[PDB]
């Protein structure tokens, strides 16, 4: 609660946001749930089907009403976000499995589906929805309409599709692409009967594949768009992306398919607007340094405050008043400029020091170097000392510091044996 | 280097008979740049949620705060114990009656808007800041987002550097002063107070101070003026020619520059985060994991902080002792005359001016060198009515017929004589004395 | 202060060591027997081995800047033994090094963690204004002082020692002759006074 | 001994640099082989950062 003579070097200036902004592109179709969710027929586990999904509103809302997920599982991105947030491409990868196989649906997983008909990348970004369809993809008599691939020489790649029906040698003789001993089809169908257990009941399994914040979006969230606020500090969202900053027209030429720069620390400088198809800077609105020049507490609370990087011959000031005058270290404010130089005593910067006068106030100046005179002299002249005076002078040295030992385990681990 | 002998015989020296005066540069740093870190907007830039994980790392940033203030104010004590060591400030007189000695290309010339010498003009030309200025409005670095100027990137992180205390100006007054001091009062304006004492006369007691009589100064006046002022302009045309003379101080510029750029692009480092950018995992993650995610980068940019305040802590220690070295130059080569070999250049130390440079000081070092040696044949003594006389202040030469007594450092030869020796014991002792005649004056 | 500052740096150093022990450094929780109490074993190792990485990362920032405080005091010390070397155990001719003035003697004193030199000098205290010459002509002779200079009161030419007013006739014991009065400027005429 | 140490120093240095390699860091090896042998990527990578 009390703070010495001096000056210090506090937070730099900030400007909070105003207002915020969200932006997408102007499309208003909504996205084709009802082709994904609610079809007639899915595709086999062995040849599964991949949508494209472009052009679209992602709303999801609409599923509630109808469709009850037994899974759903967004890797890469959090569930809550997905309104906020928009894609640069996305599949939809359709197929039935047996549902003791949903766990097999996730990266780094093992299985014949995980290993022979679908196999996810660890490197994946999107969402796995799943839920059982006893009611639709099953009959009596059993449905074997539904095929996976039970041998395979090798694993598949991420997202491979191998739809051969080629004879499988699991003996050291070739078959000649005949059925018998060890030469098995490779196909194979699940009986899926409306009596049967739950993990052998049909579940519809749908992979949402989407990649983030990296390219041109058409397939966006819920979100309303807003107008378009240039020159103050906002609270943007452009296609999912948020921040706070500063929107400014820029002459980056992007190629089409560019959404945003970055600079090398990685962080976005410029959008290219959803709806108008513009390049905008997006430039950080905090700047700058601000210094504190006090006296102490136990003398008084008037405080003069430098403001680095501003001109003052709607400054960027926490608070103008009056006594503001310019300097090379930046803008004093609440200091009295005194014509008169003194030693310096809180120094300011760039020759600039500032004291506390009587009525009291805080003063700044130029420092004084030192009285100014001159020597007489001549090429016949010499002065020379008739007295003289012996002085003792003080001269401060450390020579050692205080010895120190740390025991590492009661500080890190104190009384602690684990 | 050169392989080379030397003629050493029992009964041979070599004494110079003429000198050259020699000016040297020797370049010092005295102060880095003041730097200062907001933890908050380099770590959290623009993100009040991740400012709010941050907080409970508020002691980490504070004592790399201290440190940096710690930094930034032995720089500034540094730059006052090497230029400010004069109490008062010193003009020269109008009348420039130095006995020769042009210091026109060293001393201030008041028609330029900053009182500064040629030479420093020259110094100021050749290293190359950064900065070039401590102002960078907002809206100067707003429009020049088409530019890819480092400061404002710097800035925008938290990054920003300090002005100095003292501006060039008036280091430039402190080395003037000392210029008027040194040439108008020798050595007693550093001790007390500044006696005015003749520029030529105190070279006269520079030159009793490296064992050479004054007279030879007197009558060499003109000699020793035309070299000084050669060597000047000498000095002169070195420093118009290239730019890395000064290659110790532009580096440490561009160290500090480097370690800011630096420190800017591990912005990028991941950390073994999904994302270097605070932006994308917020808007992707929500807080729980984000905050894991987050956590993690504090952490790594609070390293690199730790790693660039150590680093500087390193540079500044390593400044301090080059400044130090510097005020001790200052203080013995330019305020006195130094008897320490090699301290203040080549040759036998007469006297030194400073000049100002960015971040540091050029001191211009005038020394006594030997330029002409010959070979004469000598002893250590010579007996003469069985005494042995030796020299007080001097060696023994021949020409090969006659003896002479001279000065060390110069052959100046003179007659044997009862006031310029002494006799102690006799000469069957000492080995190597020779048979010659003493004059004794009437 | 000087001195003052080291105490305080190191004590500071350690209360900040010890108010870094509230961070969590990621971790849930600061306190070891908080994550102990409320999580198994393979939980709170995860956490634990966070705290254990950040309370010695703390530790190893304390070191760092304790070896650079080290070296400054080394380098201190140094000069101080220096000092003592050629100031209390000698005589320096060294400019400013043992204060200002002509360093006649110094006197050691001990202080916590460090050394107080009271540095005795002799400092011109009262100067005056003579006109003076390098040289005067005599005989045609150009005599030099060996150990002076010549000062005028405006009637007669003395010599006197450099530090000290103490004006002295001109003589030939005083000083030396070598050439003539056509080559040296400023030489003015006088006499020097030959002893018998 | 003045001059051993310096050579006594750098070494311990490096060979203390070694030993290092030991240390988890709060993985479940140090070894980066075997957890490469015994984890996928995805493991691997965290425990590896
Ligand atoms: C992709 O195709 C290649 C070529 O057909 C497969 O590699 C072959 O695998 C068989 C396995 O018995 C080997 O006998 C061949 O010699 C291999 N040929 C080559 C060129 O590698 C590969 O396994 C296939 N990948 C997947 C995932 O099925
Ligand atoms: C040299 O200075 C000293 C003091 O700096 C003079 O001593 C003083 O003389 C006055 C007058 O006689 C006395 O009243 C003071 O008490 C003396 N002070 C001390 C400390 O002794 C001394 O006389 C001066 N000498 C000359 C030749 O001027
Ligand atoms: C000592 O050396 C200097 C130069 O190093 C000599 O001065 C030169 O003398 C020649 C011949 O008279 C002139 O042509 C040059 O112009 C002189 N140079 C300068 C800078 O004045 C000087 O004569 C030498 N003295 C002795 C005794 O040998
Ligand atoms: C000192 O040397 C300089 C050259 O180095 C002489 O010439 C002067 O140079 C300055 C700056 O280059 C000019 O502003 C002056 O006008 C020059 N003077 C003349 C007469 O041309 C300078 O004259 C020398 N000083 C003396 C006293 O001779
Ligand atoms: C220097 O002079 C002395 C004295 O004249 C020489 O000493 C004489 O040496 C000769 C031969 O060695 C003796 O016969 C004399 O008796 C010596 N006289 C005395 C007084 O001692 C000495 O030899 C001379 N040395 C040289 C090198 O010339
Ligand atoms: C110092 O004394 C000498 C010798 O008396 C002066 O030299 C004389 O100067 C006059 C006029 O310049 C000549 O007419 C004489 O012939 C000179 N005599 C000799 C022996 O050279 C010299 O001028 C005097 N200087 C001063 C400043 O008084
Ligand atoms: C048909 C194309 C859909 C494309 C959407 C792409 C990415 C966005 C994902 C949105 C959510 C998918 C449906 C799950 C909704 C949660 C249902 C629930 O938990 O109750
Ligand atoms: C899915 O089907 C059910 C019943 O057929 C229907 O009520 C629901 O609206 C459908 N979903 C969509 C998105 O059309
Ligand atoms: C609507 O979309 C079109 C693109 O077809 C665009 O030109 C227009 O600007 C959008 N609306 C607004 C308000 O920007
Ligand atoms: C502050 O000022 C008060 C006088 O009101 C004084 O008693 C106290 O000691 C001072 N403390 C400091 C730290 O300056
Ligand atoms: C901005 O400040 C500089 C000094 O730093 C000053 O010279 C300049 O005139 C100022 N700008 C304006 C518009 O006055
Ligand atoms: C300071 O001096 C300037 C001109 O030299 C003058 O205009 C100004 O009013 C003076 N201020 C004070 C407070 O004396
Ligand atoms: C001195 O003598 C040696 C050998 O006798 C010779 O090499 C050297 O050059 C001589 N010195 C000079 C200045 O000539
Ligand atoms: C030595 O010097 C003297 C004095 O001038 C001279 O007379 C003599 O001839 C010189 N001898 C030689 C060999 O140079
Ligand atoms: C000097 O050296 C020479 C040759 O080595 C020798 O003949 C002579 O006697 C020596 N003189 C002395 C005094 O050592
Ligand atoms: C010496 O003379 C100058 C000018 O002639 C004068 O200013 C100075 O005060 C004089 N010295 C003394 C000690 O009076
Ligand atoms: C100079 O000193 C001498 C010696 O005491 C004296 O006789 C003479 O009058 C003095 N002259 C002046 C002007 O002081
Ligand atoms: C000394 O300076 C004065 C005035 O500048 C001049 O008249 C006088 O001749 C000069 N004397 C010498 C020896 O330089």
């Amino acid at each position: 609660f009390t703070v010495e003579k001096g000056i210090y070097q506090t937070s730099n200036f900030r400007v909070q946001p105003t207002e915020s902004i969200v932006r997408f592109p102007n499309i208003t179709n909504l996205c084709p749930f009802g082709e994904v969710f609610n079809a007639t027929r899915f595709a086999s586990v062995y040849a599964w089907n991949r949508k494209r999904i472009s052009n679209c509103v992602a709303d999801y809302s609409v599923l509630y009403n109808s469709a009850s997920f037994s899974t759903f599982k967004c890797y890469g991105v959090s569930p809550t976000k997905l309104n906020d947030l928009c894609f640069t491409n996305v599949y939809a990868d359709s197929f039935v499995i047996r549902g003791d196989e949903v766990r097999q649906i996730a990266p780094g997983q093992t299985g014949k589906i995980a290993d022979y008909n679908y196999k996810l990348p660890d490197d994946f970004t999107g969402c796995v929805i799943a839920w059982n369809s006893n009611n639709l993809d099953s009959k009596v008599g059993g449905n074997y309409n539904y095929l996976y691939r039970l041998f395979r020489k090798s694993n598949l790649k991420p997202f491979e599709r191998d739809i051969s029906t080629e004879i499988y040698q699991a003996g050291s003789t070739p078959c000649n692409g005949v059925e018998g001993f060890n030469c098995y089809f490779p196909l194979q169908s699940y009986g899926f009967q409306p009596t049967n257990g739950v993990g052998y009941q049909p579940y519809r399994v749908v992979v949402l594949s989407f990649e983030l914040l990296h390219a041109p979006a058409t397939v966006c969230g819920p979100k309303k768009s807003t107008n378009l606020v240039k020159n103050k500090c906002v609270n943007f969202n452009f296609n999912g992306l948020t921040g706070t900053g500063v929107l400014t027209e820029s002459n980056k030429k992007f190629l089409p398919f560019q959404q945003f720069g970055r600079d090398i620390a990685d962080t976005t400088d410029a959008v290219r607007d959803p709806q108008t198809l513009e390049i905008l800077d997006i430039t950080p609105c905090s700047f700058g340094g601000v210094s504190v020049i006090t006296p102490g507490t136990n003398t008084s609370n008037q405080v003069a405050v430098l403001y680095q990087d501003v001109n003052c011959t709607t400054w960027r000031v926490y608070s103008t008043g009056s006594n503001v005058f310019q300097t090379r270290a930046g803008c004093l404010i609440g200091a009295e400029h005194v014509n008169n130089s003194y030693e310096c005593d809180i120094p300011i910067g760039a020759g600039i020091c500032a004291s506390y006068q009587t009525s009291q106030s805080i003063i700044a100046y130029t420092m004084s170097l030192g009285a100014e005179n001159s020597v007489a002299y001549s090429n016949n002249s010499i002065a020379i000392p008739t007295n003289f005076t012996i002085s003792v002078t003080t001269e401060i040295l450390p020579v050692s510091m205080t010895k120190t030992s740390v025991d590492c385990t009661m500080y890190i681990c104190g009384d602690s044996t684990e | 280097g050169a392989e080379n002998s030397v003629a050493y015989s029992n009964n041979s020296i070599a004494i110079p008979t003429n000198f050259t005066i020699s000016v040297t540069t020797e370049i010092l740093p005295v102060s880095m740049t003041k730097t200062s870190v907001d933890c908050t907007m380099y770590i959290c830039g623009d993100s009040t949620e991740c400012s709010n994980l941050l907080l409970q790392y508020g002691s980490f940033c504070t004592q790399l705060n201290r440190a940096l203030t710690g930094i930034a104010v032995e720089q500034d004590k540094n730059t006052q114990e090497v230029f400010a060591q004069v109490k008062q400030i010193y003009k020269t007189p109008p009348i420039k009656d130095f006995g020769g000695f042009n210091f026109s290309q060293i001393l201030p010339d008041p028609s330029k808007p900053s009182k500064r010498s040629f030479i420093e003009d020259l110094l100021f030309n050749k290293v190359t800041l950064a900065d070039a200025g401590f102002i960078k409005q907002y809206g100067d670095c707003l429009g020049d987002i088409a530019a890819r100027d480092l400061i404002c990137a710097q800035k925008f992180n938290g990054l920003t550097v300090l002005p100095p205390l003292l501006t060039d100006e008036m280091i430039a007054q402190y080395t003037s002063a000392l210029l008027a001091g040194t040439i108008t009062s020798g050595w007693t304006f550093g001790a007390g107070a500044a006696l005015q004492i003749p520029f030529a006369m105190q070279m006269a007691y520079r030159f009793n101070g490296i064992g050479v009589t004054q007279n030879v100064l007197y009558e060499n006046q003109k000699l020793i003026a035309n070299q000084f002022n050669s060597a000047i302009g000498k000095i002169q045309d070195s420093l118009s020619s290239t730019a890395s003379a000064l290659g110790k101080l532009q580096d440490v510029v561009n160290q500090n520059a480097q370690a800011l750029n630096t420190l800017v692009k591990q912005l990028s480092s991941n950390f073994g985060a999904i994302s270097s950018v605070l932006n994308d995992i917020l808007s992707r993650l929500d807080p729980p994991e984000a905050e894991v995610q987050i956590d993690r980068l504090i952490t790594g940019r609070l390293q690199s902080l730790q790693t660039y305040v150590t680093q500087q802590l390193i540079r500044a220690a390593e400044i301090r002792a080059s400044a130090n070295l510097a005020a001790t130059k200052m203080s013995e080569c330019v305020l006195g005359q130094s008897k320490r070999v090699d301290f203040c250049g080549k040759g036998y130390h007469l006297m030194s001016f400073p000049q100002s440079a960015p971040h540091g000081v050029v001191f211009l070092h005038v020394t006594y060198v030997p330029a002409q040696e010959k070979n004469f044949t000598t002893a250590p003594a010579i007996c003469h009515d069985g005494k042995a006389h030796f020299p007080r202040e001097g060696v023994f030469v021949s020409n090969g017929t006659h003896w002479f007594v001279t000065q060390r450092n110069f052959y100046e030869p003179q007659i044997i004589t009862t006031d310029n020796t002494f006799v102690s014991g006799n000469c069957d002792v000492v080995i190597g004395i020779v048979n010659n005649t003493v004059y004794d004056p009437l």
